[PDB]
RNA sequence: AGAGUGUAGCUUAAAAGCACCCAACUUACACUUAGGAGAUUCAAUUGACGCUCUGA
């Protein structure tokens, strides 16, 4: 007795009649990736989840990225893996850029909203 | 509709030159070669000039140079054959040995009622012949020679379809393995062209597509 | 037969001591950095040439496929019949001074 | 293109010193031909 | 399991293809094993070709069983090299022997024998 | 003393554990993860962010990974995280840019070995 | 002349991810590691600069 699948099963689209001519699964790396990223989408089954559950600043941005790379020192600096960069700046430049979205992972984490504002 | 059957047929020569170095491809020469002379391992003419010399040197306390010298005079004695046959002629369009480090088109002057063209050799078919053996025809025709050439296969490269009676043009690519070309002065207008000429030669929008299944390397 | 001259010879193992030096100097390979970043960045491109000329020829040839297919209804089945005689397809490679 | 496997290198590792001679066979027509002994040019008779 | 919905899901095997003359029926014409000999005086520009056509084969989806080489011979030394080709469109067949005349760097000759 | 999952035995990676870092080096960018082990993010730091990406020449060398080591070990030094799991596979463990992620963290203050489970 | 239009090769990506190339192991391919180049066609959702198709 079989009974039919409620939703789409995995692995059918691919399943054809000549897979030699489809290219190819070469490493590892590249399956971790999509399996990750099919393990995030929701599915019909039981899973584990279930029960543990503007142009001008990119103007202004590209011409810094040019002119960084266009000094000498720098790219053999790089080249050479001798270069190094002030954490203090960086530090700053993320207190104005994207602070907030991440302050605001740590609040959601730390279990502050949910016992603060419901 | 009546049809106008007509094929054609794209010649190619293949480069016997081969095409000149960039003066970049001229330092990763010179600098494979020098990667191959540091990873290398004790050549025996090495051996021969080195270890030699040393010895007679620890004879002379108490030949390489030669084969050089004459390796040199007889680099020398042979002069090499010049691959520029190319600016010195620089009006012979009708010989074969027009260029040599590129392919080369035949390409024909015709003379119509309502048009006069400078078209891709072209030809008329019937049903019954082959489109294979209508390019073979065409070769040995139009230019009236003895060459040798080589198809690939009767797969086609491209089409263009002009009207006033409906009408069609074929085009085929060939490939010339060599050939005894008498009499080069023909009275046609054959034109051996590499790339460019044939925009210059060749303007209207089914002869200035011409290119795109040419092999430009 | 499994004989393959793969195989390297025995002479190259005793006199390995004519250079041992290998040193260079920092502009040295600067430069060979930047060379094979511009090589890279030069082969590319000539893949890319390449590339584009034969999605161009290609999609030339499927046009020329297409077009014979509307228009003759009994030259296709001999246009993709192939040709027995490239069994013995030879070619010679280049040269540099013509005979 | 006829460079694109022109600017090569031996990929092994126990080889010798290679020279690139001129080659004709007995059309004169000279090839690049890297061997030992370094010569030239060279005529098959 | 076999009678719950989610019989088979993990299933493999199909997509597992673990396991000569041409492909001529009527419509889809194709060539079967080939070899193709590339004899040079120069090894490196030999196995560097060998590279350059085996790079050509893999990017435009061609089946390459083998990449082997024979034996010289004492003469100078000739060098040659196999490259298996299978798999080709009439159209892709005049493409990839336009592609691999017109690819030679220097003195390489070309062969489109096949097995035996 | 709170509970790590423990199995997942026969699948990569190990499980057990309360907080992973995990890089993704992509064909253009190098990014790193804090992260719980529900699937929550914590903290994050990537070269998809102007602030370290216009002071690195490329964002993906050895360069960059120690760089971005750094900013992560900074901002988990003042985030109270202080123990961490990193599971390279075998081929990049060798690797020189993940080898000197490991030393950039280990002096930047943050620990790659979380301590045990009181039982 | 009209229509379809438009992010590097590809995207029901929003300046990203797969692609691509050399350097090293591999006869060779492939993996891996080291590196590399990349783009929202120009002006205020709209018009015009570039491509394809349909006409003469």
């Amino acid at each position: 007795r079989r009974t039919p699948p409620l939703g789409p099963m995995p692995n059918s689209d691919i399943d054809l009649s000549n897979l030699e001519r489809l290219e190819k699964y070469r490493s590892f790396d590249r399956y971790r990736r999509r399996a990750e990223q099919e393990a995030q989408a929701p599915h019909w089954w039981r899973t584990y989840r279930e029960y543990f559950g503007r142009t001008q600043q990119l103007l202004e941005r590209k011409q810094a990225i040019q002119e960084l790379r266009a000094n000498v020192e720098e790219e053999r600096a790089a080249r050479l893996r001798t270069a190094s960069v002030p954490l203090d700046a960086v530090r700053a430049e993320w207190e104005r850029t994207c602070g907030p979205y991440h302050k605001q992972r740590l609040a959601e984490y730390y279990g502050l909203y949910r016992d603060l504002f419901h | 509709s009546p049809w106008r059957l007509l094929g054609a047929l794209c010649l190619q020569r293949p480069p016997v030159v081969s095409k000149p170095l960039t003066p970049l491809q001229e330092e990763m020469a010179s600098l494979l070669q020098q990667i191959e002379i540091e990873r290398s391992l004790y050549s025996d003419h090495e051996l021969r000039a080195l270890d030699e010399n040393q010895r007679l040197a620890k004879k002379k306390a108490d030949l390489a140079q030669d084969l050089e010298d004459m390796w040199e005079q007889k680099f020398l004695q042979f002069k090499l054959g010049a691959r520029i046959t190319e600016a010195d002629e620089k009006n012979d369009r009708t010989s074969l040995n027009r260029k040599l480090d590129r392919n080369l088109v035949l390409l024909v002057r015709e003379k119509f009622g309502d048009q006069d063209v400078w078209i891709l050799p072209q030809a008329e078919w019937q049903p019954g012949e082959t489109l294979r053996g209508t390019a073979e025809r065409t070769l040995a025709t139009l230019s009236e020679n003895n060459m040798e050439a080589k198809f690939l296969g009767n797969a086609p490269c491209g089409h263009y379809t002009f009207k006033f009676l409906g009408a069609k043009v074929f085009f085929f690519k060939a490939l010339l393995l060599t050939g005894d070309f008498s009499q080069a002065g023909n009275k046609g207008h054959h034109v051996w062209v590499t790339k460019d000429e044939l925009g210059d030669y060749l303007k209207p929008k089914y002869l200035a597509q011409v290119r795109r299944f040419v092999s430009d390397l | 037969i499994p004989i393959e001259d793969f195989i390297t010879p025995l002479k190259f193992l005793d006199k390995a001591r004519e250079r041992p030096q290998v040193e260079l100097t920092f502009e040295e390979t600067e430069r060979r950095a930047l060379l094979l970043k511009k090589w890279s960045l030069y082969k590319q491109q000539e893949r890319k040439m390449e590339r584009d000329t034969i999605r161009a020829m290609l999609e030339a040839q499927q046009e020329a496929l297409e077009e014979l297919q509307l228009e003759s209804p009994k030259l296709h089945a001999e246009a993709i019949k192939r040709d027995p005689n490239l069994f013995p397809f030879e070619k010679e490679g280049p040269h540099y001074t013509p005979p | 293109d006829s460079s694109r496997a022109s600017l090569t290198r031996v990929h092994r590792q126990a080889y010798a010193r290679l020279y690139p001679v001129l080659l004709v066979k007995q059309d004169g027509s000279t090839i690049h031909i890297r061997y030992r002994e370094p010569r030239r040019m060279l005529a098959m008779p | 399991y076999k009678t719950k919905p989610t019989h088979g899901i993990g299933k493999y095997k199909h997509l597992i293809k673990a396991e000569v003359r041409a492909i001529n029926l009527g419509t889809d014409y194709e060539y079967g094993v080939l070899n193709i000999h590339l004899t040079a005086y120069d090894m490196t520009l030999a196995e560097s070709y060998a590279q350059y056509v085996h790079n050509l084969c893999n990017s435009l989806s061609i089946k390459v069983e083998e990449s082997y080489a024979m034996p010289t011979k004492t003469i100078l030394t000739t060098h040659e090299r196999v490259v298996q080709i299978s798999g080709l469109s009439a159209t892709f067949a005049e493409i990839f022997l336009e592609i691999i005349q017109s690819s030679l760097p220097e003195g390489v000759r070309l062969s489109v024998k096949e097995h035996t | 003393v709170a509970r790590k999952e423990r199995g997942w035995r026969t699948v990569f990676p190990s499980r057990e554990f309360w907080h992973r870092l995990r890089v993704i080096r992509t064909q253009h960018h190098v990014e790193a993860l804090v992260e719980h082990q529900n699937g929550k993010v914590v903290v994050s730091a990537s070269t998809r962010e102007w602030a370290i990406k216009k002071h690195l020449y490329s964002t993906r060398n050895v360069v960059a990974c120690e760089s971005i080591g750094r900013v992560l070990a900074q901002r988990c030094l003042e985030a109270g995280i202080n123990f961490m799991v990193y599971q390279p596979t075998p081929w990049e463990a060798a690797s020189d840019s993940m080898k000197r992620l490991q030393s950039a963290m280990t002096e930047g203050g943050v620990v790659l070995r979380e301590p045990q489970r009181i039982y």
